[PDB]
């Protein structure tokens, strides 16, 4: 699994570790299927896209 | 609209069937297993290639 922010590039360690461990991340169907994800489209400035 | 059935709101727990290109579309409905749900966007927005 590789993560990257649209427009900026690869994100730092904190957000990717939270995306991998917590489960409240935002990814494709494969990530949402193997680890779960939250798609509440809440207010956020940016999100490191993982695929 | 004729009062035959009752449409259900857009629940986040519903899965979107892949395969169609949602890019450029504004509204689309999907008959689920327990009823009928729809998926739309706000003003000035549209679904991406994934939807």
């Amino acid at each position: 699994f590789v993560c990257y922010k649209a427009g900026t590039g690869p994100c730092s360690e904190s957000e990717e570790k939270t995306c991998k461990t917590s489960g409240s991340c935002r990814g494709d169907m494969q990530f949402c299927k193997v680890a779960g994800c939250e798609h509440g489209e809440e207010a956020s400035e940016a999100k490191c896209r993982c695929s | 609209w004729l009062g035959m059935l009752v449409v259900k709101k857009a629940k986040g727990s519903d899965m979107i069937v892949p395969g169609p290109s949602y890019k450029g579309k504004v509204f689309f409905e999907r008959p689920t297993f327990d009823g009928y749900v729809g998926w739309g966007c706000s003003s000035g927005k549209s679904r991406t290639e994934s939807g």
